[PDB]
RNA sequence: AAACUCCAUAUAUAUAAUUUUAAUUAUAUAUAAUUUUAUAUUAUUUAUUAAUAUAAAGAAAGGAAUUAAGACAAAUCAUAAUGAUCCUUAUAAUAUGGGUAAUAGACGUGCUAUAAUAAAAUGAUAAUAAAAUUAUAUAAAAUAUAUUUAAUUAUAUUUAAUUAAUAAUAUAAAACAUUUUAAUUUUUAAUAUAUUUUUUUAUUAUAUAUUAAUAUGAAUUAUAAUCUGAAAUUCGAUUAUAUGAAA
């Protein structure tokens, strides 16, 4: 075939994401991220711990187009105005419902990854929805459940449930004994033809057993409702529910799915949409008081009046067409008392630290190291990045060969 | 007599110059600062998507090695991204001469004080 | 201080020549993106200055 | 290969696109309605379909005017033009453009396809 | 003749009670370059010089028009006008319909296309223009239908503002970002797996044909509806569903 086992056949964005190009990167020894000792890592570039990397890879915290392949493992600058400020509010605020905003490429996803790293350290169960477009684009199966009166998506739910199991500590999941008895249809290819159903008795089985139930696609919606109910009734372990690229949900009210009348299906008629908005609105209350809900927008999505109105940044305009203003989402967001945290741009001292790390990583071109004064480089790269934009900073250093 | 009056900083320490390229025009306000730039009230990376356009704006400050010594408030209208970015470049160079008239020769030698005359020509 | 500093170069002559040879229809931004992305892939496999 | 009403389809083909490609009388809008009616998700592919679902597509396709029936309607409308002696009917008989196109040049496609027994 | 000019460009003054706002502008007048100077080198008719570089000053880099002679007895009697010659119940005048749109071959000039350095979607506190047009008008917003939550596109209903640096035609487009893309088993799916998770790896299924026409291409054609007009048959434009040729 034209494609060999190691040939780079994908496009550039997928090749950089998937071609394992970090293997040639130089190993550097950086401090480890620990919010309990932030005083020693504030305003310094840190790597994550081995326990944090395993969890964040299973959650989808690291994404393509983040120049992660430049370094052995993804790294983050512990910032005072973004990382330390946000994590302190998360530990102190009583509501603990946040939506992270800011200009495209400002570092909203990295901040969410730092909140996931904090949760891993602080013995919390993280439920992350990295790419909500996957359950709204109409590229996986859907089915209507009569008992739930919702459109369930078995293919997507199978992937999501495994992520919740592989990304979270088994010990935490095992601690949560079940509160009710559950029965599902057995799809385990070993005893499916011997045991018609698999029963999970209360006080004996745990939420770890519930996350390992192999059921038929038509009964997988009832398995997702049990998992969420069990995690929302227990008060032992805090639950951190996160959704990256939440702007996609706010701006795509109607999924690509069509019902039997060729009518597009409202996103809140999908179980994923209903479940997501039940946790955000407060309908699904978590017994533990350290449970949080951190949402993040993305600049790849279109903008409209939905989010600004929900956040109180602009007045409500009733004559705005529904395609640019969804009043039902505004009601849900304001019922949950979601608060905004705008990620600030980098200051010149933070740019200095990042460029000093890049120099030690050997990612800087020879035109920025030889014959150029260090102070000139920092001033030039702070100007060419829009006065702080981390993504424009990296592009000016590694993706500007002019 | 002559028609030239010495240029001086205004009441707020700002040097105001105008520049033109193609159909674009730019009026910049240069003051001593720390390298903050605003284009039509928007961040530089927002208004100008092309890094080559951003590099053109920075070039006059790079010639006098004063990229982190001034705050620029640039207002531009007409033409496209290239005309506006280079019109701002031309206007910053003309506004920097007030802060130190001894650097005019270096600015002229770099070519940032020369108004680019090229414009769309109706075919003849 | 400036009298002994050479005026910084506006552009790289070689890269500008290569870019214009790639470019067609005046789409310089696409041409610069292709070259920059290609040179980024060279660095990530050789770990030297592309 | 998935066979629906004789037509053969490669497994990877998207159902809504394949139906509007191999079946005469079914276009993009009509194909989407068939998939919506049968509960097939927008970008489902042929290899995913089960035999019960393949039979459901054939049933819905057999309750529509497609293939011969649709082609016969066009052949009978063209024949009626010739029967009444209208100017348009003569153009179909002479293998000439029927919609006002000039014939001093071009008119090659009308010469190959315009006919009373139009394909 | 060239120049002197005019335009563009740079600058100055004047004008605007800076809500006709673009003062980053408008348009009147004036100034500026056919640039200037210093030094070294190489040539010279060697001097008070050219070619060169170097340094300095400068915003300075582009255009138009600008008339005399002759030729092809080159085009035009179909823009209008003249002589000669011919018609004068017709070679003049009016009306209805038809033709100028015919179709074997050939030629000129264009448009669209034959896919991945390129096509398609989407981008609302709305990325970024210029030059024009509107009293024999330009038509906003809204509503209704196609038609679906909405948007988009088309038309209808209604006719706001403006006869204009004011309102309208009109939120420029490409760009850029995301998604998608046949040929392509380079895919997709089912299980398991991962410290690549929008993803990796493993095992199964995912077609056959195939130098070839697809989810490229949009010719041809069916049906329905709409726009202008008194009238759309020969012979107009647009939309929807279906058709989907050559390349
Ligand atoms: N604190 C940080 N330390 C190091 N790199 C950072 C930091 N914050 C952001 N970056 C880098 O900046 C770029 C953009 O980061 P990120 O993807 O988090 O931005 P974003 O605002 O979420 O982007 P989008 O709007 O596309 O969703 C990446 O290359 C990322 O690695
Ligand atoms: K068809
Ligand atoms: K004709
Ligand atoms: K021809
Ligand atoms: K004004
Ligand atoms: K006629
Ligand atoms: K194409
Ligand atoms: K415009
Ligand atoms: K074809
Ligand atoms: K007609
Ligand atoms: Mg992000
Ligand atoms: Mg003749
Ligand atoms: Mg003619
Ligand atoms: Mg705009
Ligand atoms: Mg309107
Ligand atoms: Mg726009
Ligand atoms: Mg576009
Ligand atoms: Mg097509
Ligand atoms: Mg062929």
């Amino acid at each position: 075939k034209r494609v060999t086992p190691g040939s780079l056949y994908k496009n550039w964005t997928n090749t950089t994401h998937t071609a394992q190009l970090q293997q040639t990167a130089v190993p550097l020894a950086l401090p480890i991220f620990n919010f309990d000792d932030i005083s020693k890592t504030l305003n310094k570039v840190v790597s994550y711990s081995n326990k944090q990397y395993k969890s964040l890879h299973h959650l989808g915290s690291f994404k393509k187009s983040q120049f992660n392949e430049l370094f052995q493992k993804p790294v983050c600058l512990v910032r005072e105005d973004a990382t330390n400020s946000f994590l302190k509010k998360l530990v102190s605020h009583p509501v603990k419902k946040f939506i992270i905003t800011g200009e495209p490429g400002v570092g909203k996803t990295v901040l969410l990854s730092q909140a996931h790293a904090y949760a891993v350290d602080s013995k919390q169960i993280i439920i992350n929805i990295s790419y909500p477009e996957l359950f709204l684009n109409g590229r996986n199966d859907f089915s209507y459940d009569d008992d739930l009166k919702l459109f369930i998506q078995p293919m997507y739910l199978k992937k999501l449930i495994r992520k919740i199991l592989k990304a979270n500590d088994p010990a935490l999941l095992k601690s949560i004994e079940l509160s009710k008895d559950y029965k599902f249809s057995n799809a385990n290819p070993k005893n499916a033809s011997v045991k018609p159903f698999v029963t999970l008795n209360k006080t004996k089985n745990t939420v770890l057993d519930l996350l390992s139930v192999m059921t038929h696609p038509h009964n997988r919606g009832k398995l997702m409702k049990a998992i969420i109910d069990e995690l929302s009734v227990q008060s032992k372990v805090p639950i951190m529910f996160t959704v990256d690229n939440f702007s996609k949900v706010l701006t795509t009210a109607y999924s690509a799915y069509r019902n039997t009348e060729n009518k597009q299906i409202y996103s809140l008629d999908l179980q994923m949409g209903k479940l997501m908005m039940d946790i955000i609105s407060g309908e699904t209350k978590f017994a533990n008081g350290e449970s949080s809900t951190i949402l993040a927008i993305s600049g790849v999505d279109r903008t409209n009046k939905t989010l600004p109105v929900a956040l109180g940044k602009i007045p409500v305009d009733p004559y705005v067409t529904r395609y640019h203003y969804e009043p039902k989402f505004v009601e849900l967001l304001q019922k949950g008392n979601v608060t905004e945290f705008e990620v600030p741009k980098l200051n010149k001292q933070e740019v200095n630290e990042l460029i000093d790390y890049y120099k030690q990583s050997n990612v800087l071109l020879d035109k920025d190291i030889t014959g150029k004064k260090w102070e000139n480089l920092i001033d030039e790269k702070y100007f060419l990045s829009g006065n702080g934009n981390p993504r424009e900073l990296l592009k000016s250093l590694v993706l500007s060969h002019r | 007599s002559n028609n030239i009056k010495i240029k001086t900083l205004d009441e707020f320490g700002r040097s105001i110059a105008v520049g033109k390229r193609k159909s674009s025009t730019a009026k910049v306000f240069v003051v001593r600062g720390t390298g903050e730039i605003l284009v039509n009230g928007r961040q530089l990376n927002d208004y100008f998507l092309k890094m080559k356009d951003r590099e053109s704006i920075m070039y006059p400050l790079q010639v006098i090695e004063s990229v982190g010594k001034y705050n620029i408030f640039a207002t531009t209208s007409g033409g496209g991204p290239t005309g506006q970015a280079e019109s701002i470049m031309h206007a910053i160079a003309k506004a920097l001469v007030v802060f130190n008239p001894l650097l005019k020769s270096r600015l002229h030698k770099a070519g940032v004080l020369t108004r680019d005359y090229r414009h769309v020509e109706r075919k003849k | 201080a400036l009298k002994s500093v050479p005026i910084p170069p506006r552009k790289n002559a070689t890269l500008d020549h290569i870019t214009n040879m790639i470019m067609r229809h005046g789409k310089k931004e696409k041409a610069q993106t292709i070259l920059s992305r290609a040179l980024y892939l060279v660095y990530c496999q050789t770990r030297q200055d592309p | 290969v998935v066979h629906i009403l004789g037509k053969g389809f490669k497994g990877k083909e998207v159902i809504k696109i394949a139906l509007a490609s191999k079946f005469y009388g079914i276009g993009k809008t009509t194909a989407e309605k068939i998939c919506s009616k049968l509960g097939l998700y927008p970008w489902m592919r042929m290899h995913q379909l089960s035999e019960p679902q393949i039979m459901s597509i054939a049933s819905e396709l057999s309750t529509m005017t497609i293939e011969g029936d649709a082609r016969a309607i066009v052949k009978d409308n063209i024949a009626l033009k010739r029967k009444i002696g209208s100017y348009s009917g003569m153009r179909h008989t002479l293998h000439l453009p029927v919609r006002g196109q000039h014939t001093r040049n071009n008119a090659k496609t009308a010469r190959k396809l315009n006919k009373i027994d139009r394909r």
